[PDB]
RNA sequence: GUAGUCUGCCAUACGCAGGAAGACCCGCUGAACUGAAGCAUCUCAUUAAGCGGAGGAAAAGAAACUAACUAGGAUUCCCUUAGUAAAGGCGAUCGAAAAGGGAACAGCCCAACGUCUUAAUCCCGAGGGAAAUGUAGUCGGUUCACCUAUUGCACUGGUC
RNA sequence: GGAUACUUUGAGAGUAGUGUCUUAAGGGGGUGGUAUGUCCCAUCCAAGGCUAAAUAACGUGAGAGACCGAUAGAUUACAAG
RNA sequence: GUAUAGUAUUAUGCUUAC
RNA sequence: AUCAUGACAGGUUAAUCUUUGAAUGCAAAUUGCGCUAAACUCGAUCGAGAAGCAUGGGUGUGACAGUACUACA
C-alpha cells in the first residue's frame, strides 16, 4: 500500500493508465457508454428544446 | 440530384448496358472467397437508404448465399412417423436468403453490429449480398446522437434475433391490417391466446 | 507463380477486351489526348481549390455538386475521370449531350485528386470562370468541341468488342 | 355421452394444464400500480396529476352514436381556434393528435370551449 | 399547395431510358405489335407483369413508341 | 504402477493421507457424536475408479 | 526510372468479441405417444427435445390503420365481443377481429430533395487523419401571434 | 405484385412466410374478407431507422400461512447431491 | 454469351464464362 | 488485550491471489517443447528469475507485393 499510493500518483491524471491501477467495476458497466453520449441532443432537437422544454405550470383555485 | 440517376439506372437491371456490368462483377465475385471485405460499398445510393454513412467505424462486407431451397436433414434419407411429414426436397427455409446471408456474416463477425444488408448480384448458383456493419466501441460511432443507439447492449447481434429489415420481412412484420393481426411476435401472440386463465373470483 | 490477385487483375483487363462491350460503357474508353489534356489542367491548376491552413480564418469538385451545376445550366465545361463503380458517371455524357454543355473525359481519376487535394475526385466543373482569364478558356472549349468531334459521330453505334487474340487468329486461318 | 345433457363442448384437448396462469398477484398488482402514480404526482408537482387534458369524442359504429368518450388528443385546428401553439401545447399539459379530421362542426364547438376553460385558469410559475 | 409535380425526377427517367434502352420482354412485345398481333401481345405482358392494369398501361406506352416510328419511317 | 504419471501420483497421495480415523477432539469440541470420515476406504473392498 | 492512386497481404499501437446462467424473452428446426372407440387427411401442436441469440425485462410501436357513424386515430396488456363469424373424412374437434369498458400514454429522423452552404462535418491532441464514390445544416420569402427554464439519473448511517 | 411449389392460418377460387422463374408504376398506387373485368364513393401512402410506461417470469439471490410434523415435508430437519 | 450457313429455330465454329 | 498504543469467529472495501478452466506462447493420458528492445530484481560486461508473447475483427501507423490504372521522362 506504500507502493500503490505512491505509484498511483505517478499515473493518475493521465491517459491510458495500467491495468492494476484501474478500478474494478463490472463488465457491463465498463462497456455501457457514459450517459452524456447516450443523452446528447441533435442540432435539430437542441434548437427546438430552446422553446419546447418541459416547463412548469399550474391552475387557479 | 446525382442519386436520382443511380436509382433509375438500377431499376433496369435486365438491359445490355447493366447486364454487362453485373456479369463482370459477378465474374470477380466467383473467384474470390465467400465472406470478403470491401473498402467502399459497390452501391453508394442503396447503402445510404439502408443506413450507411461514410465515416470511421462503418464497415461493408460482401457475402455469398447459395440459391435454391434447403433440404431436410436425415440419416441416409430415412423418414419416420406419419406419412404427411415424409418429404425431403420440397422444403423451403422460413428465413429469407437475405436473412441467411446476414446470419452467416453475423457468425463470422461478432464484436460487430449489423445495421442492414442489400442485394448486389446473382447468377445460377449464388445470390450476393452486401452487409453493413458497425464497430460500436469506436469514438466516431460512440459520439453522434443519430447513430449511437447501436452502442447499447440490447442490439448485440440483431441478425440472430431477426431485427434487420430483411429480418422483419420473414417475421411478417412488414404489414398492417387484417392479414397481419395475429403476428408482437407470432409466438407471443399465440401464447396469450392459449394460456389458461383462472381469475381469483369465479 | 502469380498470387491470384495478380492473376485476377490481368484476367479482368483481358476479359473486358474479349467481350462485346456495350456502347455507353465503351464511350468512356475514348479520351482526350496528351497534347490537349496537358493544356486543360492549367486552367484547372490555376483554379485549384484551397487547402486547410491555407484558409484565411472557384471550382465544383464532386458528382453531387457537378449535377447541380449541369441541371442549373451554370457549368461552362465538365471534366470526368476516365476510370472509377462505373454506374456513378455513365450518365454524365447523356446529360451534357441533352443540355448542350461541352465536356472532356479526361484520363486518370487520381490527377483530378492531386489538383483538388484529395486521393480521388471523379468529377470537376467550372461555373463562373475569371475576367482575367476567359481568353485562355475559350481556346480550351474550342479544343474540346473540335477534338471530340471525331468520337461522338462514331460512338453512338460503336461496340468496342472482341479483340480476339494472336494465337486464335492463327488457328482461324488454318 | 349419456342422458339428456347438451353436447360435450369443452376446449380442453391441448395440454392446458402446463400453461396455467393464476391471478394471486391482483391485490399486490393494485399496489404496484398505486404506488407508481403517487411517486408520479409528487414528481409532476406543481402540475395537475389528473391531466393531461383530452378531447370529447363521439364513438364510431351505429350502436355507440349515442355515447361520447375521451379521445387521444386535440386537433391542430381546434388548438389554433381556441388560442394555442400546436407543438408547445404538449408541454402546457394538453394532448395533441394530428391525424383526426372527421370531426364535424358540432363537436369542435365543445372542444374549443373545453380548451378555453383550461386556458382561462392556466397560470405559469 | 404541397404537391410534388415531378419535373426533375421525370427528366432523369428520360435520359436514363434513352441511354439504357429497352428490356428483353419489351422488345419481344414490340415485335408482336409490328406484326399486328395486339391481342396475343397483351397476354404476353399479363404473364410477365402479372396483373391486367399493369399490362394495359404498358401497351398504351408501347403503341405510342411504334407510332413514333411511323412518322420517322 | 510403477510408471505412474505425476498427476496420477498426486491423486494416490491425496487418497491415502485422507484415509484415516476421525480425530478425537472434534467430538469433544462440537459434542455431536457419530460422524465418520466419508473418504475412508479399504483398498481390497472398494476400488477408487481413478 | 519516380509520384500519385487502386487492389492484396504481412507486422505493430489501443480498446472490443468469446465462456457462465437461461424461469421469462427473440429467431429457426421439429416429433411421436394420444383422440378420432380402427386408420391414412385432421388432432395432440405451429407443443416437447434440438440449433442460434438478448435483457432486467425482452419483443412490439407513430398508419399504403379501422370503418360506413351523430365517426374513431402508434404499440402493449386485462375484461367482454365469443365458444360466436369462420375452419373441418362439415367427423373428431378447432376458432379470430373492429367497436365498447379499464391500466398506461410520448413522440421522433435518416435516405433524396431543397437544383442553395468555398466541408460549413467527424476522429486523434503545434498539427496529422477520415471525407467530394458525400460528412454536416432548418426549403426560400414576407407578416402577425407567442414563448424565457427547468428535465433525467444519483442519494447515508447511528442513538434512545 | 404475378404464376407455380412447399410449410402455415379461423381466413374460406390463399391468412402469413419461403424456394424457383418473372417483375411494375410514380397526376399514380394500396385497402374496403367470393374469383373476374368495369363505373362511382370512402380511406391511407408500403418496400429504411430509433423509442420510456402499463405487461411476462417451472432460473438464481435475499414476509406471510385454516399446509407437513421425521415411512410426512424437498432427493437432503443431521459432515447429502 | 458469340461468329457464320440455311429453314423466330436447326447446323458447326470461337473462348473469355463455365 | 483492558477508561485503549483497542480483544476477536464480527461486517465491508483494498491488497496478496498456488495448478487449472473461455484458457489465450505451441502441446498434453507429458509437470513436455519454445521466444523477448529497454526497464525491474537478485546475481560477480554476462546468466537467471519476475513479467511479457494466442485467435478473430475495428480505427490508426508502417512495410512489402503487382506487365492494375495514370502522368512526367
Amino acid at each position: 500500500v506504500s507502493q500503490r499510493k505512491a505509484l498511483q500518483e505517478k499515473y493518475a491524471k493521465a491517459k491510458l493508465v495500467p491495468i492494476d491501477l484501474r478500478k474494478h467495476q463490472e463488465k457491463s458497466l465498463r462497456n455501457k457508454l457514459a450517459p452524456k453520449y447516450a443523452n446528447k441532443l441533435t442540432a435539430q432537437e437542441s434548437r427546438r428544446h430552446k422553446c419546447l422544454f418541459e416547463r412548469k405550470f399550474a391552475l387557479k383555485a | 440530384g446525382a442519386f436520382t440517376y443511380l436509382r433509375e439506372l438500377y431499376t433496369k437491371k435486365q438491359s445490355e448496358v447493366m447486364r454487362f456490368i453485373l456479369r463482370l462483377r459477378c465474374w470477380e465475385y466467383r473467384q474470390l472467397p465467400e465472406l470478403v471485405r470491401l473498402t467502399h460499398p459497390s452501391r453508394p445510393d442503396k447503402a445510404r437508404r439502408m443506413g450507411y454513412k461514410a465515416k470511421q467505424g462503418m464497415v461493408v462486407y460482401r457475402i455469398r448465399v447459395r440459391k435454391g431451397s434447403r433440404r431436410r436433414v436425415a440419416s441416409k434419407n430415412r423418414q419416420y412417423g406419419k406419412p404427411r411429414t415424409h418429404h425431403i426436397y420440397k422444403l423451403t427455409p422460413s428465413l429469407n436468403l437475405q436473412a441467411i446471408a446476414e446470419q452467416k456474416a453475423g457468425k463470422q463477425l461478432p464484436s460487430l453490429r449489423l445495421l442492414n444488408s442489400y442485394w448486389v448480384n446473382q447468377d445460377g448458383a449464388f445470390k450476393y449480398f452486401e452487409c453493413i456493419f458497425v464497430d460500436p466501441v469506436h469514438p466516431a460511432i460512440q459520439h453522434d446522437a443519430k447513430l449511437n443507439w447501436i452502442c447499447d447492449s440490447v442490439h448485440t447481434r440483431r441478425e440472430a434475433r431477426g431485427l434487420t429489415a430483411a429480418g422483419r420481412k420473414h417475421r411478417g412484420l412488414s404489414g398492417v391490417g387484417h392479414g397481419f393481426r395475429h403476428l408482437p411476435s407470432r409466438y407471443a401472440d399465440w401464447k396469450v391466446r392459449n394460456v389458461f386463465k383462472l381469475r381469483r373470483w369465479r | 507463380r502469380f498470387p491470384k490477385y495478380v492473376q485476377l487483375q490481368r484476367q479482368k483487363r483481358i476479359l473486358m477486351k474479349r467481350l462485346k462491350v456495350p456502347p455507353p460503357v465503351n464511350h468512356f474508353n475514348h479520351t482526350l489526348g496528351k497534347d490537349a489534356a496537358v493544356a486543360l489542367f492549367k486552367f484547372l491548376e490555376k483554379y485549384r481549390p484551397e487547402t486547410k491552413t491555407e484558409k484565411k480564418q472557384a471550382l465544383v469538385q464532386g458528382v453531387k455538386n457537378v449535377t447541380a451545376a449541369i441541371e442549373s445550366k451554370k457549368a461552362q465545361l465538365v471534366i470526368i475521370a476516365h476510370d472509377v463503380p462505373i454506374e456513378l458517371v455513365i450518365w454524365m455524357p447523356a446529360l451534357c449531350r441533352n443540355l448542350e454543355i461541352p465536356y472532356c473525359i479526361v484520363k486518370s481519376k487520381s490527377r483530378l485528386g492531386q489538383i483538388v487535394g484529395m486521393k480521388t475526385c471523379s468529377c470537376v466543373a467550372l461555373a463562373e470562370v475569371k475576367p482575367e482569364d476567359r481568353a485562355a478558356f475559350t481556346k480550351i472549349v474550342d479544343s474540346v468541341n473540335s477534338g471530340f468531334l471525331a468520337h461522338y459521330k462514331e460512338e453512338m453505334h460503336q461496340w468496342g468488342g472482341g479483340e480476339l487474340s494472336e494465337k486464335t487468329i492463327e488457328k482461324l486461318k488454318a | 355421452v349419456a342422458k339428456n345433457n347438451q353436447i360435450p363442448n369443452d376446449h380442453l384437448r391441448k395440454y392446458w394444464y402446463h400453461r396455467v396462469k393464476t391471478f394471486f398477484d391482483d391485490p399486490a398488482r393494485a399496489q404496484r400500480r398505486r404506488n407508481a402514480r403517487n411517486l408520479r404526482a409528487k414528481k409532476i408537482a406543481p402540475r395537475p396529476a389528473e391531466g393531461p387534458l383530452r378531447p370529447i369524442v363521439r364513438c364510431p359504429t351505429v350502436r355507440y352514436n349515442m355515447k361520447t368518450r375521451l379521445g387521444r388528443g386535440f386537433t391542430p385546428k381546434e388548438l389554433v381556434a381556441a388560442g394555442f401553439d400546436p407543438a408547445l401545447a404538449r408541454f402546457q399539459g394538453i394532448a395533441v393528435d394530428a391525424r383526426r379530421a372527421h370531426s364535424k362542426d358540432a363537436m369542435v364547438k365543445q372542444n374549443v370551449e373545453r380548451l378555453q376553460a383550461y386556458k382561462a385558469r392556466l397560470i405559469k410559475v | 399547395g404541397l404537391h410534388s409535380s415531378g419535373k426533375r425526377v421525370n427528366f432523369a427517367r428520360k435520359i436514363v431510358h434513352e441511354l439504357v434502352g429497352w428490356q428483353p420482354y419489351e422488345r419481344h412485345t414490340m415485335d408482336l405489335i409490328k406484326i399486328e398481333r395486339r391481342r396475343a401481345a397483351r397476354q404476353f405482358l399479363k404473364k410477365r407483369l402479372g396483373t391486367h392494369r399493369r399490362a394495359m398501361k404498358k401497351l398504351n406506352t408501347l403503341e405510342e413508341v411504334v407510332q413514333e416510328e411511323s412518322l420517322h419511317h | 504402477a510403477a510408471h505412474k504419471t505425476l498427476r496420477t501420483k498426486r491423486i494416490l497421495c491425496k487418497a491415502m493421507k485422507v484415509n484415516r480415523p476421525m480425530p478425537q477432539f472434534i467430538r469433544q469440541m462440537t459434542g455431536v457424536r457419530h460422524i465418520r470420515n466419508p473418504l475412508t476406504r479399504h483398498w481390497r473392498r472398494r476400488k477408487m475408479n481413478i
